[PDB]
């Protein structure tokens, strides 16, 4: 006629909160902050009776991002206080980077002023929801779990048919393997095992009982064959082990210091 | 309409041990049918011809939600709907007190919301590693489709017109859905879903039902069709859509964007001798993951073609041998890869599965690969 259907449906929804007002507090919910409209409880978002179940269904789909965001933020903060493997730091750092990207994205959508509806908002942030879900599941077990196990699992996901998944798995993998590489360098160039937290296959073993407490019969280095990662040939892992052992031998006992350096 | 109190609180799901990697991690909203937050308004009250457009406006508002999978105020999820259950079929019920012309339109429009939810849920299920990369890539493409095409059309065109266009109407919604052919794209996806789904159910049901090569068949039928078993569905569907150029174009595009990794995997097998199959979708698997004379197994169930004809058996064996000779060379030279300049034969990647499957092209592609494998191999054996 002379009006849009929205104008005609309007008089029946006059008791409820309009999408304009909802959008004004949505940006806060999406960053897991609290708000006057959607008080954000420890783990729950309170939706008022003033927003019908009709819209609530979408808000759950939208709000999931805020909740996922919150969860990942906590994973980061918990671990930030712990003495952990650099391999985990790599995972954590990547999560923080994702969260930073998420945040910027959301802030940009909101500041652009081009989001005028919740359906639009949802569609626009749809991918970000997916990305957070992926990370959230990968971080599900970020506790009581070694760096190598994660590298292995990520390698599976690097081959996943979903393009987003393989990209994420790849980035996580690369961020971690980079530090794995550093462990290998420390061993290979310095004979050094440092900050492994048990996440590196070559280990120090000084737990002696009189059987050479002074390490004059043996060098307290051993490795776990079963901990050698999939991307290193077992034969090579052996060579790696022996190079560092040889390094140690030459530097510590033969005192071949100028050469070794 | 009067507001009712429902303690509606959004939270993340506690149990994820039973959730697909890409499944939803948030609780579903309370349902209208058990916990409406609004006193309903019987539309009977506005059935009058002068108020009839209002009735329509209210109905359309629900249809927009139905299309994105949410229930409305007149259109509700049916009686056995169970939002916490990934196995529950979804149907909608239409308030009896409605203009019958809208009731019929609604059924025609509603079915798309139904398909939407099914496809959505199906791709989430398929995110598991247990389904194979071929299906996962398809699941990806479905998800991508819905984000960029289905919902994009819906919001940019329909939500927008609901809000902005005088004379916007229910009859228009039907026209638009068909106008953009989004319904055909969904119908095709839906039917692919149904075909794979029924195939899975049949497979699930059926629990009780010369070359110097170690070549054994693996006759295991997998619960989930993988590899060729999936690619065959697409091929068969294309063959059932013949003459519909728009539909087949869509399907062909889609297939080529599904088969892409499969093709890459095949390529490396044939030009490098590299077997890399973390999801067990490729025929030719072996042991160990010294002792080089291992048995190779043919997963009959993931093949692109049957292995009953003589011609295809010969082709399958040639592909097998090709990669093996290359595998030997890589082992012999202790190299990760054989460069293109290792021979006078250079082979391009497979960038079009459908084309490769057009007939003759596959055989020749393989012959070139095979010839190359022998060129390289023999040079090694008679020089190295």
């Amino acid at each position: 006629s002379s009006v849009t259907l929205r104008q005609l449906s309007n008089p029946y929804y006059v008791n409820t909160i309009p999408e304009e007002d909802i959008l004004k507090y949505v940006s806060y919910t999406l960053l897991a902050t609290t708000s006057a409209l959607f008080p954000f409880d420890h783990e729950q978002i309170q939706i008022p009776s003033k927003i019908p179940n009709f819209e609530s269904g979408l808000l759950h789909l939208i709000f999931e991002a805020g909740l996922l965001y919150q969860s990942l933020g906590y994973k980061v903060e918990k671990f930030r206080m712990l003495n952990i493997s650099p391999m985990k730091k790599a995972l954590i750092i990547e999560i923080s980077e994702e969260l930073q990207n998420y945040t910027a994205f959301v802030n940009n959508l909101v500041s652009s002023g081009t989001v005028v509806s919740l359906k639009s908002l949802y569609r626009e942030i749809y991918e970000n929801i997916i990305r957070l879900r992926i990370y959230c599941r990968f971080t599900e077990h970020l506790e009581e779990l070694s760096g190598d196990t994660f590298l292995i699992e990520l390698n599976i996901f690097k081959s996943h048919g979903d393009l987003t998944i393989r990209k994420i798995a790849t980035n996580l993998f690369n961020s971690m393997i980079s530090l794995y590489y550093e462990y290998l360098m420390n061993w290979l160039t310095k004979g050094l095992l440092r900050a492994t937290y048990g996440e590196f296959f070559i280990a120090e073993n000084t737990d002696t009982n009189g059987t050479d407490d002074d390490f004059i019969y043996h060098i307290p280095i051993e490795f776990n064959q079963e901990r050698v990662p999939a991307f290193i040939p077992k034969e090579l892992a052996y060579k790696i082990f022996m190079i560092g052992k040889s390094y140690i031998f030459l530097e510590k006992y033969c005192k071949e210091v100028q050469w070794t350096n | 309409m009067e507001i009712k109190e429902v303690d509606d609180r959004a939270e993340l799901l506690r149990y994820t041990n039973n959730i697909p990697l890409l499944g939803k991690l948030v609780n579903h909203q309370p349902l209208w049918s058990t916990n409406p937050k609004l006193k309903s308004f019987s539309l009977e009250k506005i059935s009058a011809p002068d108020q009839r457009r209002v009735q329509e406006a209210l109905v359309v508002k629900d249809l927009l939600n139905v299309l994105i999978g949410l229930e409305g105020t007149y259109i509700r999820y049916f009686n056995d709907y169970e939002p916490s259950d990934p196995e529950t079929p979804i149907e909608f019920k239409i308030a009896k007190k409605m203009d019958p012309s809208f009731k019929t339109f609604s059924r025609r429009i509603v079915r798309y919301g139904k398909q939407y939810m099914i496809l959505t849920r199906a791709y989430e299920k398929w995110s598991d590693t247990s389904f194979g990369m071929v299906l996962q890539r398809f699941a990806y493409e479905i998800r991508r489709f819905l984000e960029d095409v289905y919902l994009k059309t819906l919001v940019e065109r329909l939500e927008r017109d609901f809000n902005k266009v005088p004379n916007f109407s229910i009859r228009e919604l039907e026209q638009i859905i068909n106008e953009t052919e989004v319904n055909k794209q969904m119908e095709l996806l839906y039917n692919i879903y149904e075909e794979i789904f029924r195939e899975i159910e049949e497979r699930r049901t059926n629990q009780s039902s010369h070359l110097r090569l170690m070549v054994a068949f693996d006759t295991t039928v997998y619960p989930v069709p993988k590899g060729g078993a999936i690619l065959k569905i697409f091929q068969q569907k294309i063959l059932e859509n013949l003459g519909d150029r728009s539909s087949v174009m869509f399907l062909k595009k889609l297939l080529n964007n599904i088969s892409q990794d499969y093709c890459t995997m095949l390529y490396e097998w044939l030009t490098q001798g590299i077997l890399n199959d973390p999801y067990q979708e490729f025929m030719t698997y072996d042991d160990l993951e010294r002792a080089w004379d291992t048995q190779y197994f043919i997963r009959k169930d993931v093949l692109l073609r049957d292995c009953d004809s003589e011609e295809d058996k010969n082709l399958l064996f040639k592909m097998l041998r090709t990669g093996i000779l290359l595998k030997v060379v890589r082992a012999s030279l202790q190299i990760p890869t054989i460069p293109s300049n290792s021979s006078d034969i250079t082979i391009q990647e497979i960038n079009d599965f459908a084309d490769l499957m057009e007939g003759s092209n596959l055989e020749l592609y393989v012959d070139k690969c095979y010839s190359r494998a022998n060129e390289i191999f023999l040079k090694l054996f008679f020089q190295g």
